[PDB]
C-alpha cells in the first residue's frame, strides 16, 4: 500500500477541448458546390 | 467636314431614340461579396455556364 497526496477533487475541473486542424468551408457537405453553376443554363440575375 | 455631318443642327431637334432623357445612380458593384464567398469556399464560381 502507498498512500500518496493527490490534488483535492473539488480544486479542479476537467474541461473538455474541441482541437481542429482547420476551418471547414461554407459548403462542407456539398462534393461540388461548383454544380449549381454549371446547370445554370437559363442564366442567373 | 464637321458642318457637312449637321454639326450646325438645333440640339432641341436631336431627339434620343427613346422620347426621354434618363440620368441614372444605381449602387453598383464592389466586389467584397464575391471575395468573401471566395474565402468560404474556393470551389465555387460566380460565372454560371450561360
Amino acid at each position: 500500500i502507498k498512500t500518496a497526496p493527490v490534488v483535492p477533487p473539488t480544486e479542479q475541473r476537467d474541461m473538455v477541448q474541441e482541437e481542429r486542424v482547420g476551418t471547414p468551408v461554407k459548403n462542407a457537405g456539398n462534393a461540388n458546390p461548383a454544380a449549381d453553376s454549371d446547370n445554370a443554363t437559363e442564366g442567373v440575375v | 467636314s464637321m458642318l457637312r455631318n449637321w454639326s450646325w443642327v438645333n440640339v432641341h431637334n436631336v431627339h434620343s431614340v427613346t422620347g426621354t432623357s434618363e440620368n441614372v445612380v444605381l449602387a453598383g458593384y464592389v466586389g467584397l461579396s464575391r471575395t468573401h464567398d471566395y474565402i468560404m469556399d474556393t470551389r465555387s464560381t460566380p460565372a454560371t455556364s450561360q
